[PDB]
């Protein structure tokens, strides 16, 4: 409780506010790591329009604090978004995602003979080489692809 | 006496710029106007040593539509012969003993033209022979470009997928040799390139060809875009799955096709070209394959009959 | 033109009382007065999937009476489509650029329905689907209950074996309910019950059926007896064989059947009916199947004619 | 004002606002009818206090006319939800879902052997209240269930 | 000697109570204090004229880990003995002149007892015999029961599944009757429903039973939930979806259950039991299967050694 | 305990060079001084879901030769486990119930690492899985460059053959760059050349490495020569005649070779490497095969025993 509005909509109390998603990347997220399923009130921006990007999306989780890792898991998606950490209406944290050593459960193996597709296993990536472009390796089959070859399916 | 009168259809490498724009010209008056009863009272051998159902279907449908009766067999499904060491040699001496014209695939390369050789005077076509030719999808390529393009001259032709292995990319690549002005790009993994033969006789012609590894680099320019199957046996699953899994085509790609451009595929078609093409009016292969009964009825028309009344 | 022109003949759902009709009396001129030459020049591909001797040396002797050409394959014998991953969305858009109608067989329920989606304004015709339909076997079956008990209402019909998985007693229950004062009798072991389903459509349609467990209980009243197959598999060794194989005919068992009355079986049976039957005058059974010549051919006939003078 | 309420919900100027969805179906109605896919602002808020008709999730989407057909598709998931339309700044019709004609795409055969598995089909089921519950009739192998054997699948 | 000693262990219908305790009691002996080294130089033919995987690797562990030796075969399409010529009693007439014992799986029920009355004093064991019997899959699923529960009488026990051809169900019912005040759930499709002769000898020795459709109608009262594989080719493939909201297992299911309730499969399993019961205390098939081992060690000590003191 | 001791061995990645040392040092102490009780009551599973029948008696002779008992299967077109129903994780879930180490062959990739999650404290040792990884193969190999060579260091070795898809090749180079100084001399078809990551890896470490194309360039610098089988299916049947005067191995080519210089080849050998090869010195693959005994009974020995003294 304070102001809300929708052009920069405002103030949960005590929460995460992940910001600056790319546009598009919204729903993504909230499908894949599965924020959804909290039963917290959480808010959503989507195609808002901002600072340079000029339209951007934005989620609001209130009551969860989510980091460290979390965070990381959102490098690939969402790499130049923000954190907010929030406590009584005032930022007390703000991160931004770093590349992680593994991307655990949301990736699938393209190597088709690679056993991981058929099984009570959790996919898993070994990752690798910032920026100039990312390789994930499989933990299963070790077959180490392109990121944008994972990420087209 | 026509000049295919009687001829044996074995190979692209055998039929002059003349026998290929005849058999075009026959096609294109038999879809005009049908000849039912040209074939009356011929019987025709199809024989498939090795299965193929697409081919089968359509090379007896044509020799339906002329009015030809057909007797034959698929195999690789042991119907029995080669059984009790009979030589290819005296299966078809035995066969050309009571039909019209024998109509045969067959896994081995050289076994239409060693049938040639004991068929007597009963013309054989070859409706494909291992790795090596097969004139009669070459045929039906090349009318399908000419009724869309309106010629087989001055095009830009993209070829797209798997170009060493495949066998109907390398002949259309020497039918359309046989013509002028024509211009080619090849677009394909480093590991299935075109080979160095058709390459060095497109070079001995001053054709003109060049390799790009982005169908983006050429769409603008390209009348036709032959594309083909890459069989996810000729690399390994992640070989084929890695960063060489985008020789396939979708709608968005097509954005800046010229009007006139043409997406063409022998089939099946697994994944290469992507169901969302099929609303354009780009997508041709459906009309392509219903274009291989003209070019086989032709065929069969000019090859039976000595005199032919168009 | 006729109300079946150029329609797809999927379902026994989506055929009125009005169409069943219209093919009955058709299938009888033919009988009566056969056309050789109708059909002349038309070539069908008779698809059979999954195969079925039976149904397709039926269909195709149809289609030979009446002048058509035909092209096609049987499979679960490797005859080589659906390999490198073709769709069947994809063989029906190839294999209706060429022919003038579909026969098919298929083993998925749903198969000749998305044959439907693909091609264009050439008919598909179900010759199997799965668990699902088969109108041409329904379509012979009432074909020989109007010609040997001169009408399809005010009938007692039974129907005895697996009536749980039969697909041929499902669907012609559903079409004689489009009839009036049908009444049924159901004899089936406790395993095999006809479905809830169809048995809600009958109360909902004010028809009434009962349930009885010896064909002695009923044979007085009836008109039709329409047998079935027990699969063994559906039931284990010791099931078959225990106190439940006593549904199976006998020729003592129709003492005191009705001068009219038939016994009726799709085929094969294998000892369901025993071979004593046969010589009575109450077994149609393989009556029933000539009848699958003109209730076959009366649909060919009127989905590929405008007009049929008759 | 305040007996919280909203905290000033962004009072769009024109477009569909989905109201009462019952608690974990809005997340589902934007994946299966694929609400995001467009460029218009949304904002979306999940586990809302309805201290009305339980708790509730709410999409409100902008300069957008979600109408008639699609209204009714939304009757399996969410039966209880009002959609509103808005013209200029208040509501300009409210509509209650009622149960359709046929539901497409969106639905999968339970039976294993339908053909519309394998292949480049869009489901459609036939919809039918059997006053106890709707059974589901496939087009394709016409094999009958219970809407509820099928929304597991 | 023992009991047991040289004795046929063919069916759980031929064991007493004091059989089964006597086993059980010695399972758990060589589960606490292994003896390796007791069928040193004795030679077992594991014989497995049908192949499963499991069963056969459970068995030869159980001779290995008390030190026998194994000779023997596996046989899917292929390794000739049983032939057809050859008849089941001259294998074993054979076999019993090599060997000490014979572990034997057949596809025909009573294999096992025709082996019997040949195989001179070489003890035979049955490691399933058809639909009839399987006595070391309810050994091991009693002493599975007993070492979780401490008990084998006064149990609630629920069955779930294929009771109808579910052979592991059938025994584990006569089994467990001969035990005091069992109280038996039967939560079963009711196209798979336990058989009357089950139910009938349960109610000779007034047992207590009850069926009912759902899992959670008794998951609350339940000891033991043992669960069964449904079989898909026995069914429709559209009959198996459409029941209730299913007859499968998932942690929620569990939420209700009793400290001490356990869920046993005597595996595979597919789908009836999701992979998050697996995390639960109450997932029990996988100790179930190694507690097999044990179960083998000890009929098989008593059969070839006369006293054991251990 | 020993380094390796209750490890699992799925990958040459993951051993270190003192690890393999270890490995190579146990092994040439079992050669000279064999401990046949060492793994007496141990029970070993041999679980081929791919049938190798050299690999599967290599091991299971391993096994017996340090005492240990052995349960298993090999399984093509055959024998239960893995269905298609059961998953992996179930069958390994199960099986680590009843061993105490399984060693398993697998066609896809990383049936090996899954299977880990799922054996409890029971060790599992990769006989291959896919085109991944194959660590026995690899120890035999730099046990047999090691016993031959006199060191693992400071080694011109030339891989000849399939180097594409030979796994072992892919393997050996990994190995081989744990230790110090090795030159790599890589002749193979440039359609089947050395993957760029083996390539970028040997450049990272600083190793040199060139490709050539004819072993007679190299023979006479070239102390270990490991060829590989070229496969035929991966190649058309004209590339694969057509290159050189080929790369096949025969005495006339080694007239030139050192005197140490020994010929590997991880077998079968169709006919890269000819008859007479064999009756030279040089030929070290039979020798290479026998070392595998050994190989192995190391890597079982470590993994089983917490010490050896030895
Ligand atoms: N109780 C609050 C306080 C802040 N915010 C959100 O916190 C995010 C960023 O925090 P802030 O540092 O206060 O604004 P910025 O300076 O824009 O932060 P940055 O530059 O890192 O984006 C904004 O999206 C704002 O909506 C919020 O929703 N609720
Ligand atoms: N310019 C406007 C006007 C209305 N609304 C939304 O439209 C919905 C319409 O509800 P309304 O008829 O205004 O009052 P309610 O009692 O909430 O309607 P209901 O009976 O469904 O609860 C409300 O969620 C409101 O936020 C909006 O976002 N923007
Ligand atoms: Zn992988
Ligand atoms: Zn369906």
């Amino acid at each position: 409780m304070t102001h809300d509005n929708k052009l920069q909509v405002e103030a949960i109390k005590r929460g995460t506010v992940i910001d600056h998603i790319p546009a598009q990347i919204g729903f993504k997220l909230l499908s894949l790591f599965k924020l959804t399923e909290t039963d917290q009130r959480i808010t959503i921006g989507l195609n808002l329009p901002s600072g340079e990007m000029g339209r951007k999306d934005l989620i609001k989780i209130e009551n969860t604090f989510l980091s460290e890792d979390q965070v990381d898991q959102l490098a690939l998606y969402a790499p130049q978004a923000t954190v907010n950490r929030i406590d009584n209406y005032e930022v007390v944290g703000k991160s931004r995602p770093s590349l992680p050593e593994r991307i655990d459960n949301v990736l699938v193996c393209p190597n088709s003979n690679c056993i991981s597709h058929a099984e009570p296993v959790s996919s898993s990536f070994a990752v690798r080489k910032r920026a100039n472009d990312i390789a994930l390796k499989c933990k299963y089959c070790e077959k180490e692809f392109s990121h944008n070859v994972v990420l087209a399916n | 006496a026509n000049p295919l009168y009687q001829k044996h259809i074995i190979s692209i490498n055998d039929l002059s710029r003349d026998d290929l724009n005849l058999v075009l010209a026959t096609a294109a008056k038999l879809k005009a106007n049908p000849q039912p009863e040209l074939l009356k009272h011929k019987v025709i051998a199809s024989c498939f040593f090795e299965a193929s159902t697409r081919t089968r279907l359509s090379f007896e449908t044509s020799m339906h539509r002329l009015g030809a009766s057909v007797v034959g067999f698929s195999d690789s499904a042991n119907t029995s012969l080669g059984k009790k060491g009979e030589t290819l040699a005296d299966t078809i001496s035995v066969i050309s003993t009571y039909v019209d014209a024998i109509v045969m695939r067959h896994p081995q390369e050289g076994a239409a033209r060693l049938a040639t050789e004991f068929s007597g005077n009963v013309p054989v076509l070859n409706a494909g022979d291992g790795s090596n030719q097969h004139p009669t999808q070459t045929l039906l390529d090349l009318f399908t470009i000419q009724e869309t393009q309106g010629r087989l001259d001055n095009l830009h032709v993209a070829m797209v997928g798997d170009l060493k292995y495949g066998r109907t990319v390398h002949s259309l690549t020497q039918a359309l040799a046989k013509f002028d002005g024509n211009r080619f790009y090849f677009i394909a993994p480093d590991a299935l390139a075109m080979p160095q033969y058709i390459l060095d006789m497109l070079d001995e012609k001053g054709i003109a060809w060049s390799l790009h590894s982005s169908i983006e680099e050429v769409m603008a320019e390209v009348d036709i875009l032959y594309m083909t199957r890459v069989q996810k046996e000729r690399l390994d699953p992640s070989e084929y799955a890695n960063v060489k899994a985008q020789f396939v085509l979708r709608a968005s790609d097509l954005h800046n096709a010229k009007a006139n451009m043409k997406v063409l595929h022998p089939l099946p078609r697994v994944d290469e070209i992507a169901t969302d093409v099929d609303k354009t009016p780009h997508a041709w292969y459906f009309q392509q394959a219903g274009n291989g009964i003209f070019a086989r009825q032709a065929l069969l028309a000019l090859v039976l009959n000595r005199d032919l009344v168009l």
